[PDB]
DNA sequence: ATCGAGAATCCCGGTGCCGAGGCCGCTCAATTGGTCGTAGACAGCTCTAGCACCGCTTAAACGCACGTACGCGCTGTCCCCCGCGTTTTAACCGCCAAGGGGATTACTCCCTAGTCTCCAGGCACGTGTCAGATATATACATCCGAT
DNA sequence: ATCGGATGTATATATCTGACACGTGCCTGGAGACTAGGGAGTAATCCCCTTGGCGGTTAAAACGCGGGGGACAGCGCGTACGTGCGTTTAAGCGGTGCTAGAGCTGTCTACGACCAATTGAGCGGCCTCGGCACCGGGATTCTCGAT
């Protein structure tokens, strides 16, 4: 379903922020395959905090706690 | 008579001296250690916020929006090594086009 | 008529998307992605709406942090076009 | 109620010593909140691991000083070591 | 004298359950010493940081169990969770 | 009557239950927690040393020298992710020549 | 002095372990310039432990403590 | 006479140095390197001789861990020869 | 490829709205002053063990000829992706409920902390001899240049 | 392709010898009780806030087409680097030597924990006014076919 929610131009305008000039016609599928790996190494480690404290609601602190563990610390939400 | 203004800082010292006691970093902390740590926290926050205003001044604004911390952190060699891993929420990125992509 | 050359609009949407701050992927077709991934590890979750705009600030900080180190694997091969040889080289040098 | 714990109104009173004609936005009060909680919970978790290596249960100032020469890279370690040392010698004499 | 603290003669009595006709060398008794001290001082320093996030001062077994689903990647988390649970249910009944 | 053999492990439980008390991980630890942790430490050390013998068997030795732990750790997908950062003293490396370098 | 102690063939036989086939004639100086950066980010963080405990002798534990801090944990000496 | 071809002895000293375990740089012209670096941060040190064979097991575990991710930046450019374009690409993608 | 053409972009200056600055009021947490135990400062004296040093030696760095194979440079070749339009889809903004679950207080009693006291498991210091690396001739595996 | 004389690596064979494993003995760290308090479970409840649905409104994705500039493969060739022999080098190793400092113990005293009362600094809620976003027309910046 929703892996094709992140469309072609929204992957395109991400890469223009990175400073690329001409994207090939194959990155638009490869990026979808390397983003859904990244969300399954965060949400899998963000449910586990939410499941721990007996809550059914993944709050914003637990995500920052998940991203902190694998070296991608995120500011601007709590710590 | 407070404890910070005995040493003349701005970060609190009573608020730190419970967090080296109720985080279990160790059991006993010295009396000078929550003073010495409120200085090094000050000297870094007085280092970014010096550099934060210069991006606010060069871009002609008044408040420091989160974009201005991104230029302040990532345009200093001495402080980007301290924060080479972290990101910033809605920080943007530097203007950096490569050399060969120019016309 | 009027029509630019290929190599012009790219150099005026790098210099525009390296100055703005806002989101680049959408909001609601990303919120539908996070829930569909999370209907596997524990069914029937309920996200705080400051935690679906927390992932969206992290994955954009992960892909932008990937293309900037992917494009150095394209210019190194004397070409200006990324390609899935370049993504897969960017992740086998950095920790996969 | 939720009583709080933040470093909001302290960082705002360091901004008013370096640019006393500017101000700070809302989300930068959230970034700078989470920035000093990083530097606090990285240094204090280092002198903890340093006092453990020598079988000693006191975090003095001498273990914080060694745990600032290992986290600040260069040209901040040559200052912030000689910044707290001024701030401790203005403390025992009062 | 130097009295000691090692996990030498325990790991040697796990080698004698899986290959009881082999032996271990000297430096592998030093590697496996420093291997289990890694896994100990990575898991115990995670449930510590997990009990701190919920304002709670007890490391029970329920915080160690959540701190094994975050350090063991896959196909070890599906075993070592259901390995200690056997080892605790053989403990309260004795 | 020991405490490990109440639960049937091999790693000690009395020796761990001072190290969750005198390392200051937290102040209070449960009674089941140094049991549950001596199992997960066992199951990993009984996982490498199962794989350590197979490299010792395939290469026809008896003792496990430090070379044999390198093949045992780095030839399993489930356990190399656990140790993707660490190295091993005089461990050597895998036999891995690239494809294009062949004659 | 001693940066030319690590000679040409000892840099060569390191790279043969890495699986390279033909080393150029310029890596033999570049490797010396990227190794002496690495030892100045270890010995600088290994004297600091030795200076801390009032010892004039950099023991083996302090080096492992230095390499542990920057994500290059070393086994086989203590921990 | 007899003489191999270029491309042969390389493929019999990769397969020999990926099976042995011992040191590759020397002992005493590396011990003289560590002391000369350490006569700057604190003068007149005295190393334990299990700590000069601890650095020597770490830097060899750092350069071997560098060429294996350098050579992927050479084969990617359709060539079989590393060069200081490749080292400098290996350290600007990984943390410098 | 220099001048012109035009599409886009950098400041002008008015508008206006809503989030930072700012006291005001309540109240939990810091500061003040004794008491206690006790960790760490200091000293002393053994003693491992790291640094200098020789001296015979032998693998290994160092230099030099050299043929070949890849580096890098060029040229055409061709399609795959940029760009501008015209359309369709739907994100977003706002509206508008109904209740799930977060947050907190409220009583309580099980669980670990701490003190106590004996032991038995774990380590130190011996030591016997077992896997291993040794060598050495021989054989099996793989090329390199003529056929 | 296929055969040939190396050329090397791999398979099997006595002989040490220095290295793990195990016996022998202790002693200090865990174990078993016994108690007191204080956390965490459990019960129970207001309301914040997410979930959901819908209408309308339009910015944006989608698909389609012309062409142009680059990716990709090939000829070529010039130098860069490997292979090898021989030639100086200094790593290594055993071996004896010198004392410097790690490593460990007792002997006092200062240092933070703990409690306990006392009060301000810190925050919650609260309007409100300067700073930021526009909103249209001037002024420039800058790529792109041409006489």
């Amino acid at each position: 379903d929703n892996i094709q929610g992140i469309t072609k131009p929204a992957i395109r305008r991400l890469a223009r922020r990175g400073g690329v000039k001409r994207i090939s016609g194959l990155i638009y599928e490869e990026t979808r395959g390397v983003l859904k790996v990244f969300l399954e190494n965060v949400i899998r480690d963000a449910v586990t905090y939410t499941e721990h404290a007996k809550r059914k609601t993944v709050t914003a602190m637990d995500v920052v706690y998940a991203l902190k563990r694998q070296g991608r610390t995120l500011y601007g939400f709590g710590g | 008579k407070s404890r910070s203004n005995r040493a003349g800082l701005q970060f609190p010292v009573g608020r730190i001296h419970r967090l080296l006691r109720k985080g279990n970093y160790a059991e006993r902390v010295g009396a000078g250690a929550p003073v010495y740590l409120a200085a090094v926290m000050e000297y870094l926050a007085a280092e970014v916020l010096e550099l934060a205003g210069n991006a606010a001044r060069d871009n002609k604004k008044t408040r420091i929006i989160p974009r201005h911390l991104q230029l302040a952190i990532r345009n200093d060699e001495e402080l980007n090594k301290l924060l080479s891993g972290v990101t910033i929420a809605q920080g943007g990125v530097l203007p950096n086009i490569q050399a060969v992509l120019l016309p | 008529p009027h029509r630019y050359r290929p190599g012009t609009v790219a150099l005026r949407e790098i210099r525009r998307y390296q100055k703005s701050t806002e989101l680049l992927i959408r909001k609601l077709p990303f919120q539908r992605l996070v829930r569909e991934i999370a209907q596997d590890f524990k069914t029937d979750l309920r996200f705080q709406s400051s935690a679906v705009m927390a992932l969206q600030e992290a994955s954009e900080a992960y892909l932008v942090g990937l293309f900037e180190d992917t494009n150095l694997c394209a210019i190194h091969a004397k070409r200006v076009t990324i390609m899935p040889k370049d993504i897969q080289l960017a992740r086998r040098i950095r920790g996969e | 109620r939720k009583r709080k714990e933040s470093y909001a109104i302290y960082i705002y009173k360091v901004l008013k010593q370096v640019h006393p004609d500017t101000g700070i936005s809302s989300k930068a009060m959230s970034i700078m909140n989470s920035f000093v909680n990083d530097i606090f919970e990285r240094i204090a978790a280092e002198a903890s691991r340093l006092a453990h290596y020598n079988k000693r249960s006191t975090i003095t100032s001498r273990e914080i000083q060694t745990a600032v020469r290992l986290l600040l890279p260069g040209e901040l370690a040559k200052h912030a070591v000689s910044e707290g040392t001024k701030a401790v010698t203005k403390y025992t004499s009062s």
